[PDB]
């Protein structure tokens, strides 16, 4: 059983750059993504990058730009730079990463609440 | 000259299967059994031809394709197979001839990490036609949903990795596959043998 | 950077030699035929080079008649020579150009080719 | 959305310089410390520009020109330089504005027994205007004779092939070059950046 921590939310000003991060305690995966949950609407996908290629790396239209993720494949870790923050952005991130087997999101990070006024 | 095998055989980076690399050999003599005779090969499979009496043979043009799979995937790569590697990665024709001769490269490919470079397609729309290579990165659509090129529930990145590691199953070791398939033309023999 | 040829000989009207010419062994950068009929100047035949995407080019006598290739793993290069007429009677040298000038600097012996 | 330099620098087989490959860029975003801090350069020069400010600006297009020459050349991709690639090759003019980069690419372009596939133009009566791409075959006439498209003495096939091979002198070794043109039309520029 393979395990993802993520640390690190709160509150920014419109304007701010957060950094998300995630621990991927014990385990092997292929690919690593970040999704944000708004309250009320329906969790949605922000970006990803799996474990070969820096080159293969794919961000929601909504945060072209602004977001990147970013590997290290000696801690076993994503990383999520937040720049230019909006309100459109407050929500809970979650980092999950793909099964070797089934090549699906399987396994979840616990969310962690990011607020942008 | 003589037709260079230890080029492929013996070099030193191996393609991920979904990009398979195919190298064309042509006007040369080629002497399959210093291969035969070779040792540390797991599997020599022919087909329409005999792996005995090769250098018996004259041919217009020889392809050799060449990858990186797992131990338990090497039954794929033979004519009228099915799974993710013969259908979604690399096809063998029904009317398949030449040879497959695979070995484990354990001891190269897998890092004790892991090595995540080897690669291979875990879906696709329609299964590949023989020796066809297809290396689209395209999110794969598999409900009624337009996925708009995002990545979630039924809207997933085609390319899958490979967990290479030593203590791994045999049959979830890294292999190295080279196929040799021979073209006769209504041209003249290019590759024979001595 | 040496050269060899080989094929010669005498052949009746119509019929049809091929000459071959190893080098010893390339580098050079364009290999061609030259011949020399007895009394005349050296006469350009046909010429191809090393770099796969052609380049060939022949002399309009023998057009359609002789056709180039070459081997350059083998570092060999050939000249199929048909319908062959008796104006072409001559010796026959292959050479090659210098990697540093576009010059033609090394040449073969020679070889004779008669045609009754 | 984001400029294809990839297609233009992670591309698979390079023009020879005599005939160089240009591809027009526009209608895209173009963020030049992603090239300039990665991929292990040798040469990364600009003219008329300052590195750092390159996001700063934004142009009509982008023309990007890539070649490949040996190593010691690469010193004649520059304004107001001249040599056998300079005059009969590829001319930046004098008042030049674009950069120029340029990495060793032996590990791609020579071959053990040498690669003959890159060439370059040694004769021509006329040195190259600025830009300007010549890629007639006709034989230089060097002397009194003319040559009536057939070589010999005084009568040179133009094109002269590398001898890309490794353990080449390093002078010797093939190097790829791409050189980035700024163009400033009035009209609604479309190449920006960040």
């Amino acid at each position: 059983q393979l395990q993802l921590v993520e640390s690190g939310g709160g509150l920014v000003q419109a304007g701010g750059s957060l950094r998300l991060s995630c621990a991927a305690s014990g385990g092997t995966f292929s690919r690593s993504g970040w999704f944000r949950q708004a309250p009320g609407k329906e969790r949605e996908f922000v970006a990803a990058i799996s474990r070969a290629d820096v080159g293969f790396p794919n961000y929601a239209d909504s945060v072209k730009g602004r977001f990147t993720i970013s590997r290290d494949n000696a801690k076993n870790t994503v990383y999520l730079q937040m720049n230019s923050l909006k309100p459109e952005d407050t929500a809970v991130y979650y980092c999950a990463a793909t099964s070797l087997q089934s090549g699906k999101y399987d396994y979840w990070g616990q969310g962690t609440q990011v607020t942008v006024s | 000259n003589l037709c260079p095998f230890g080029e492929v055989f013996n070099a030193t980076r191996f393609a991920s299967v979904y990009a398979w690399n195919r190298k064309r050999i042509s006007n040369c003599v080629a002497d399959y059994s210093v291969l035969y005779n070779s040792a540390s090969f797991s599997t020599f499979k022919c087909y329409g031809v005999s792996p005995t009496k090769l250098n018996d043979l004259c041919f217009t043009n020889v392809y050799a394709d060449s990858f990186v799979i797992r131990g338990d995937e090497v039954r794929q790569i033979a004519p009228g197979q099915t799974g993710k590697i013969a259908d979604y990665n690399y096809k063998l024709p029904d009317d398949f001839t030449g040879c497959v001769i695979a070995w484990n490269s354990n001891n190269l490919d897998s890092k004790v990490g892991g090595n995540y470079n080897y690669l291979y397609r875990l879906f696709r729309k329609s299964n590949l036609k023989p020796f066809e290579r297809d290396i689209s990165t395209e999110i794969y659509q598999a409900g009624s949903t337009p996925c708009n090129g995002v990545e979630g529930f039924n809207c997933y990145f085609p390319l899958q990795s490979y967990g290479f590691q030593p203590t791994n199953g045999v049959g979830y070791q890294p292999y190295r596959v080279v196929v040799l398939s021979f073209e006769l033309l209504h041209a003249p023999a290019t590759v024979c043998g001595p």
